[PDB]
RNA sequence: AUCUCUCAAAUAAUAACGGAGGUGUCCCAAGGCCAGCUCAGUGCGGACAGAAACCACACAUAGAGCAAAAGGGCAAAUGCUGACUUGAUCUCGGUGUUCAGUACACACAGGGACAGCAAAAGCUCGGCCUAUCGAUCCUUUUGGUUUAAAGAGUUUUUAACAAGAGGUGUCAGAAAAGUUACCAUAGGGAUAACUGGCUUGUGGCGGCCAAGCGUUCAUAGCGACGUCGCUUUUUGAUCCUUCGAUGUCGGCUCUUCCUAUCAUUGUGAAGCAAAAUUCACCAAGCGUUGGAUUGUUCACCCAUGCAAGGGAACGUGAGCUGGGU
RNA sequence: GUGAAGAAAUUCAAGUAAGCGCGGGUCAACGGCGGGAGUAACUAUGACUCUCUUAAGGUAGCCAAAUGCCUCGUCAUCUAA
RNA sequence: GCUGGUUCCUUCCGAAGUUUCCCUCAGGAUAGCUGGUGCAUUUUAAUAAAUAAUCUUAUCUGGUAAAGCGAAUGAUUAGAGGCCUUAGGGUCGAAACGAUCUUAACCUAUUCUCAAACUUUAAAUGGGUAAGAACCUUAACUUUCUUGAUAUGAAGAUCAAGGUUAUGAUAUAAAUGUCCCAGUGGGCCACUUUUGGUAAGCAGAACUGGCGCUGUGGGAUGAACCAAACGUAAU
RNA sequence: GCCAACGACCAUACCACGCUGAAUACAUCGGUUCUCGUCCGAUCACCGAAAUUAAGCAGCGUCGCGGGCGGUUAGUACUUAGAUGGGGGACCGCUUGGGAACACCGCGUGUUGUUGGCCU
């Protein structure tokens, strides 16, 4: 027989009851599924990142060796 | 078969269209709708008159027969039989199905106890909301009272209930009947059919200086 | 009985506008998208190389991950009701810029300035929001034309 | 007829009503894949005139194209070619020129010589090591039938004889037969050096004074005889290496609002009195008969 | 029907690159014992049982999809590739011709 | 169309086109047989003009009775310089109230040079 | 099992044996790609030339076409024709849908490899997008230059692993004909036949307006097309109550009640001379029969009669009967 | 049982009984036993004629049958009905 | 997989009749709802410069109500105007090819009425996201790379600067595991929306609230109506 | 005031018609030997200039079409929310709030980017 067969009463009276549960707000999110190289090359400036206080100076002295960068603002 | 429309009074769907392929339908003889001198101008009927509602009624379209040939019959007897202009301004263009028990011959055995519960077309219906004339009569203003008295007749027919309004109009023109003449009296209207033009300034030019020509020469 | 399934009840939602069918407009392809950029979705109708379907157009998200000729965004898709996270790929002219952020971002920068203007006024910042208050008390003249003016009904005889 | 037909009609866009581009070329050629997120395309437009070639490397952009060089065969008489500026040769040139019209904007001179001696060989550039990697181009020719030697080519052939790095085959180079290929290199060496424009010369020096009436003529108003027209194309080729100065011009200026010119457009009021007279006037005309 | 023309250049999963590759059918290969399967089904049966295992009525496809065996011509490796179901299939075909009239 | 069983792709009909230095002697070789005093309409609107011949051995060729005789039917198109405008690939355009040509440019040309008469019946 | 438009109430979701349809295929091009050209139709022209074709110039926003249903979509295409083609391939995971947020299946965004077209940019992982499909077990084939058969060697064989195939359409997938009025059990008022309830297509039904008929005369008496209400014993419609049982047709007998008046009492009207009759009002007080046939109820027939109403507890089986089923 | 190929398991081939298949006989064996058209000096009816099918088209006979739905068939009788 | 029963008292919390699959439709599994038992801890945890759920702001989406047919498609009433040469009767005329009107269309400007499977326009009620230190800039560093002559872009790792922390009102505590533990997977009623039916105390859906589980006050009477939710008592 | 190439948004740009257009230009335009395509040098392809501003095109004109915008139809139609509000029913009214649409009237007729260039 024929009843009820497929209602929605009561439906978002529980679905509001154990509330609607937004998700989170994760900080670092999965990176399952991105670019895969994209993710090759950071796992690669992940590792050279070697200077706090030392090199990282230093090679603005390099860039005075063509008494600076006059030329390259272009390409 | 010529189902009673007792059990069909009331708008109880969103209203059925007319397909293009179901063609068996029942064919009327609802195909008149202007009766009186149709072809008369504007200047031969200013009197327009209407049968305004006051539901939002569903009527049927044997009430809108009668309603008509009711009405074409006094005034053929008591306006003369050119004086005027019955319209019907309402139309009955829905479907209404009717599942009769047609359950003769009495050995089919499935006829249906619930299967299936296809409809059956059996006729139209038309529609009807609060403020929306029926009919409207356009005649002459000597026979005032041989049309508000035509109309009590066209009442008793419809079910529901009706107001009889006497226009501003003059005729069947969107225009008051004293804004019709001063708009008419220059060149700013135009004679048709059963109506009027409109203002026929925009544009260019021929046509504001040809509609002043033969008003002038 | 049904819907189901891929594309069904998308008579309005992938239908083109009232005459702006035809080519794409080449600036489509030109837009810069980056990674965590907010964006909305409006599934164009006449470009069927992966249309979100019809659960996600008209929601935003965040991008994060764009490749080729596509992007990566995060819809949050409510089901019943635990509201997911979704990972939707979706191209490009099925995605808008988001205006919803802009505003703010324009907020962000006056509320450095208008405390940038008040560094050296020192006094006093002002910054948060507030919804409409009241009004004041005022006093209005005439002064032009005193009163009456007056509306009085007669609203029905028709 | 043809009256809500308005109501409904909508335009194709600008320049598919001028019919200027096409909008499959033009979605097509300017898209970067959208993770290289804005470096941008840099490709080659040639478009060619009755007068004068035009050669402009651009890359699109959401408002409108920008233009980082632009090199005509306008440009050409400095460099010694005076008439015939719509030759495959003359064609070749400005291709060149912009390849080195362009390289002074990077500095890229030392770098990419490009094909010094040019026969007609598809010397793509090599990619010189530990520094600057080799400018990259792509040829949009948009309108034009790209036909087996059509000269929309050797602007091409300019550029990668120039030193811009562009991906291209040769089977619409001209004189490569394509039954069968027939990697004839010579042919260019022909053509690029203009020869079959003077062989057609030579092959009419013979037979028709009107001929030299009819085209090919002003070489003959200035002197240049069917058999110098290598020399000038050599020269070309060798002076165009000296100087692109990339058009300095320092009129500054006779420019502003001369002299009205074109008929500004009538405000509502003189549009009103125009409408004034003209009613006025008609029944002035009526007037007349009474 | 559906023609399949008998040569295709397609990937020759040995040699690494595209190579020709003659096209067939695959049809069948029947059940030879002794398979596992047919050494049970050969001793569930045996005697004293009435019959053990599904006999499969119900038969409700009227097509089945169609296998080519690929083979390379030059490291004769071969390769099974299945098609859609269709229901009329001849491969080598008289490859259509287009434009025509129905002639005599 | 069954009528008279011609069939999709049956290859019923021949046609060529001529344009230049063969157009104006093949006609004038027309005109002859067409003793060119030709009628009025023969004159499509667009400034284009054709005629049917009957007898075609008349211009300038051998009878053939390997061949036998056939039927034709002429149509001239003319122009004005500036029509390529309508046919290019690169910047198309159409033209205007004029250059296009109307009948009267059809049928003046035809009288003025050539000589015929239009027979305006 | 599945798809499209609607229902669907402006996210998405939503149901009925609701409405209109579709699918179990078709295609070596109808797949790919590069180039070229634009369609429905209308208009003016051209021997045989109408609807006849075919050539030809202008108009022509898609009114054409796109294998097929429907919907979207497409104009230098995704349409038409031509070039050349095999990306309708191989591999690894991930996402969208269905969603339990599982599997197939379809689709999508990519990495790797090999390629096709293209001058190149680029485009292609089948069909312009939304349907066109199938586990385990078993059989089978293709693949390693394979692993195992456990005392050891080689060869046959068998098996294993990987990717396909053979199919379950009741489509998340048993291998399956009837009958029982000779019957049975577990239950069911989740479910019929039966009373009661609600309902009215049917039944039955009385006012409004008059086209009329009524010789003349609208309304003495009727009253077309309309229109509005009233009753529920039938006919159904439903499935509320009862299946650990409400005796299920009638007739016989015997009560009372109702008017929707057949006759009688009291009156009004008439196309009311008398007689006879018809219309209407107050009226349920007293009546409303004997028989032939049939199990029936209405039924018709003979006869009585100045003059032979209609109905209510489907009245009434520990009242009878047992003719019907 | 027989031959052949193989190192063998095994695989192949000839041959292949009764049934079945083909064929004959049987219905006091199970059963079955037709249509449409046109026609006779009034209408009616159709002795006849065409014709389509089938294994054979229900013959002698009986019948609104305890067997006929329509049906309370139509006619006569029995009856005051 | 069905019927009947299933034995103390108080205290606390407190449902479901839905989804998907099943030779499944009086049953299961499965998620939702429930209780238990913890645990982690916050200047929204114990002597906030940060979360979270109705309004505001800002910004996306939508094609229903209304509107429309003098916009497409689809029906569609009425006449008007027209060179016409499509013209039907004719007519003055041998026909008229001279002409006359007429009538049919056709064309032009109108007009009456509409449409679950029609749209130009387009609400309210709604759906999404945002609203600051997990921020804002500044720097030069990083990368094998695919792209790039700053070996620039991007995505990052460490420094420099940052006022008063960036709508409102809320916090009966919130966050999270396990036992996916019990029961349930026959629902009925109602506003407004709505489909089938002629109707129905009928059939089927959308929303909210109830009844089921719920007494008390009111409607004489009653599962749902209107008030109001309930420890024992006084006022 | 301009022109070309390349565009962006894609009718305020479109359509019809008419007028004008210095220069830079663009075209129109001359040819077929080569490249090259075609039944046909028309289309493309390649050669280079005699002719012309007719036309394209550019600028404008029109109580133009359309399309754009604004007022206004209108606090209207509809709609959240409430009542033990009306009515026999259809349906209506009130309260609390959000609030359109055709038409109609007006007003506008593309705005601009990068690069070379003309300057009446």
């Amino acid at each position: 027989a024929k009843s009820k067969n497929h209602t929605n009463h009561n439906q978002n009276k529980k679905a509001h009851r154990n509330g609607i549960k937004r998700p989170l707000r994760k900080r670092h999110e999965s990176t399952l599924g991105m670019d895969v190289k994209f993710l090759i090359n950071q796992r690669y400036a992940r590792k050279g990142n070697l200077s706090r206080e030392e090199s990282v100076k230093r090679y603005n002295e390099r860039i005075a060796s063509q008494k600076g960068k006059p030329k390259p603002v272009t390409l | 078969g010529r189902r009673p429309a007792r059990c069909y009074r009331y708008c109880k769907n969103k209203p059925y269209p007319k397909s293009r392929f179901c063609r068996g339908v029942p064919d009327p003889k609802i195909r008149i709708f202007d009766l009186g001198r149709k072809k008369a101008t504007v200047e031969d009927f200013p009197l327009c008159v209407h049968l305004v509602s006051d539901e939002y009624e569903q009527l049927s379209s044997e009430a809108l027969e009668a309603g008509r040939i009711c009405c074409n019959k006094y005034l053929v007897k008591y306006c003369g039989k050119d004086q005027f202009h019955i319209r019907m301004r309402l139309h009955p263009f829905h479907v209404i199905r009717i599942n009769k028990m047609l359950s003769c011959a009495g050995a089919d055995r499935l006829q249906t106890g619930m299967r299936g519960a296809f409809g059956k077309p059996q006729g139209t219906v038309a529609r009807v909301r609060i403020g929306q004339p029926i009919m409207s009569v356009r005649s002459s203003d000597r026979y005032k009272a041989q049309v508000i008295e035509a109309l009590r007749r066209a009442k008793f027919k419809f079910p529901g209930r009706q107001k009889i309004y006497v226009s501003k109009k003059w005729g069947f023109t969107k225009y008051e009947r004293e804004r019709y003449e001063e708009l008419r009296d220059d060149n700013r209207l135009e004679p048709d059919g059963c109506n009027v033009k409109y203002r026929p300034e925009h544009g260019p030019i021929a046509a504001w200086e040809k509609a002043q020509r033969d008003v002038y020469a | 009985t049904n819907s189901k399934g891929y594309r069904r009840g998308t008579r309005d939602m992938f239908s083109r506008p009232f005459r702006k069918h035809g080519v794409i407009p080449l600036s489509t392809y030109m837009r810069v998208f980056k990674i965590g950029d907010i964006v909305d979705i409006k599934g164009h109708g006449a470009v069927q190389k992966g249309l979100p379907y019809k659960a996600y157009h008209g929601k935003t998200g965040r991008i994060f991950n764009v490749t080729q000729h596509a992007v990566g965004v995060i819809v949050n898709k409510r089901v019943r009701g635990k509201i997911l996270a979704k990972r939707v790929n979706v191209r490009i002219e099925h995605i808008h810029h988001s205006k919803c952020r802009e505003d703010f971002l324009r907020r962000v920068k006056e509320n450095e300035r208008l405390l940038k203007e008040a560094k050296e006024k020192g006094q006093w910042v002002s910054l948060k929001r507030q919804p409409e208050q009241p009004k004041k008390a005022h006093f209005v003249k005439k002064l032009e034309e005193p009163i009456a003016l007056a509306p009085i009904p007669y609203e029905f005889i028709a | 007829k043809n009256k809500q037909y308005f109501k409904r009609y909508q335009v194709k866009f600008r320049r598919r009503r001028e019919g200027k581009t096409d909008y499959y070329a033009r979605k097509r050629l300017t898209f970067q894949d959208k993770n290289k997120y804005n470096t941008p395309k840099y490709r080659l437009i040639v478009r060619l005139s009755n007068k004068d070639i035009t050669v402009q490397i651009a890359y699109a952009r959401i408002e409108g194209d920008r233009v980082v060089c632009a090199a005509y065969s306008h440009e050409l008489p400095k460099y010694g070619i005076q008439v015939g500026l719509t030759n495959y040769a003359a064609a070749y040139c400005t291709g060149l020129l912009v390849a080195r019209r362009v390289l002074n904007k990077l500095g890229l001179d030392s770098l990419y010589a490009g094909c010094t001696e040019v026969t007609g060989e598809e010397f793509n550039v090599e990619p010189v090591d530990d520094g600057p990697g080799a400018f990259r181009c792509f040829l949009d020719v948009g309108l034009a039938r790209t036909t087996t030697g059509a000269r929309v080519f050797g602007a091409m052939k300019g550029a990668v004889d120039g030193g811009l790095n562009i991906p291209h085959s040769v089977k619409r180079f001209p004189g490569y037969s394509a039954e069968t290929k027939s990697f004839n290199a010579d042919v260019h060496r022909a053509h690029i050096f203009g020869q079959h424009v003077a062989d057609y010369m030579r092959s009419l020096e013979e037979e028709d004074e009107e001929s030299f009436k009819r085209q090919f003529s002003r070489y003959i108003k200035l002197g240049i005889r069917a058999d110098d027209l290598e020399d000038i194309y050599k020269k070309a080729h060798q002076a165009i290496r000296n100087d692109p100065t990339h058009k300095v011009t320092a009129k500054k200026s006779s420019a502003v609002t001369k002299k009205r010119w074109n008929a500004k457009k009538l405000t509502n009021e003189q549009r009103k009195t125009k409408i004034a007279a003209h009613k006025a006037a008609y029944v002035a005309k009526l007037q007349s008969e009474t | 029907m559906v023609n399949v023309p008998k040569q295709r250049r397609t990937f020759c999963k040995k040699c690494k690159v595209h190579k020709l590759h003659k096209v067939t059918q695959y049809k069948k290969s029947k059940e030879r014992k002794g398979a596992q399967g047919r050494r049970r089904y050969d001793r569930k049966q045996q005697g004293f049982g009435g019959q053990t295992k599904p006999i499969f009525r119900k038969k409700a496809k009227t097509t089945k999809k169609i296998v080519l065996r690929m083979e390379c011509t030059e490291c004769k490796y071969r390769k099974q590739t299945p098609l859609k179901r269709c229901k009329h299939f001849e491969l080598g075909g008289d490859k259509k011709r287009k434009g025509q009239m129905i002639q005599f | 169309v069954r009528s008279f069983g011609i069939r999709r792709n049956e290859k019923i009909a021949v046609h060529c086109t001529v344009r230049g230095a063969k157009a104006e002697e093949i006609l004038e070789r027309g005109l002859k047989v067409r003793e060119y005093e030709l009628r009025r309409e023969n004159f499509s609107s667009t400034g284009n003009f054709g005629f049917g011949i009957q007898e075609h051995i008349d211009l300038g060729i051998k009878y053939d009775p390997s061949i036998g005789i056939y039927g034709l039917d002429f149509y001239v198109v003319l122009g004005r310089p500036g029509y390529n405008v309508n046919h290019r690939k690169r910047k198309s355009g159409t033209v205007g109230f004029q250059h296009r040509l109307t009948k009267e440019d059809a049928m003046k040309w035809f009288q003025q040079k050539y000589d015929g008469i239009i027979l305006n019946t």
